[PDB]
């Protein structure tokens, strides 16, 4: 029990993280793909 | 070996089978002209999270029951007209359904 | 929490060393992942391992780097290899125990 | 007369490509405006 | 000097002409090009008639206007030929007497 | 109907270009020089007439200079300012009767 408590917190982390990766790195598509073409 | 037929402000799929047997789900926004983009985040434990851009917008909600999944479209800007296509990640595979559109305004 | 001391540096003219030990809880972190920091511009991962040994990489240096555990010193091997000099970046290792993210000092190396 | 026949093709053609120039190359700019502004 | 006034403007959704009145030095003859500026976008000379008779237009309009200088009253004509929207800017007229330009006074072109 | 010569290769850290002509001197009407750095589109540099006009591109004004020696029909014009990207392929042409008139080129060099 232990364990998959610790790794489900491990997959909340990287659920978030993953999040604001996306999100900032669809922003920078947006931005400078329109600031290119 | 899954399905995910999608249906659908307030849009929902359902799996072959295994709700909550399935671990993490999400689901992604192809906006026209562009390439592949996640949406909002369900997990097994009801832990949720969305994007940026969506943030404060959308909710997503599981049904334990009815074997899906559910986001619903919210004061939403015609920016994020596009076509939305829900994922699922099962033992370690891609799960992709046909997906749908939404429109401007 | 967890503290993390790191490895690594020199300067030649193809192969280098990199490992991060932490402080406390050895061999109790799921996800750790170093991160290439280059100056000026932001940060970004380089290789993953898992609790349990898979290994996924970054596209720009796949089979460029071994990424492998030690339980010995919790110094997960993050192996320089074929190194392609302009690849040079502060280096800081991640570690993720217990849902929350701890962060390394940041390692610099460059040859040629 | 021939030195203002003659001059008189050089005004002429000048003018034939600054016009081919001035149409070509702003059309260029536009480009530029489009796809970097 | 030499003035330079012209026609033209108002709403429509086919042909039409614009002038440039020339004051002094009537017949200088030379140059007389027209200039194009959308807003915001930059000028740019469109179409020309010689002293002398020759015309050459630019590419952008190329056979579509006709130019035509009428030494009558001594104004310069561009026949502004089956319009569509975009030409919508200002034009205006140009000279070149004993080497000096000259400038007109703009007139706003908007069609469809 | 013109032919066109040139010279002006090599690196000097003195520094040199000229062109030359053919035919028919003192028709010279718009005689102008041009430039191409490689992979780019053509190029006007500097334009010299027979009425001792000068004018020339925005880039060359203190970097160079026309010349017209109407005895051995020929055009001139000498490098100044050294600084590498002129490096390019060349061309020096003139006009006559408004027939368009090329030649074939020379080079530019660094240090």
């Amino acid at each position: 029990e232990a364990k998959i408590a610790e790794l489900q917190a491990t997959i909340e982390r990287l659920t978030s993280e993953a999040a604001l990766a996306e999100g900032a790195l669809e922003a920078a598509r947006r931005d400078r793909s329109r600031l290119q073409m | 070996e899954v399905q995910l037929q999608e249906s659908g402000l307030r849009l929902s799929c359902a799996s072959s089978r295994s709700i909550d047997g399935i671990n993490i789900m999400r689901w992604y926004r192809q906006a026209p002209g562009k390439q592949r983009g996640m949406v909002a985040v369900v997990t097994g434990w009801g832990s949720t999270n969305y994007v940026d851009s969506v943030k404060g917008r959308f909710i997503i909600s599981r049904d334990s029951a009815k074997d899906t999944v559910y986001l619903q479209m919210n004061n939403l800007k015609p920016e994020d007209t596009a076509v939305y296509s829900c994922n699922a990640i099962y033992r370690g595979s891609e799960y992709w359904g046909q997906g749908t559109q939404v429109t401007v305004s």
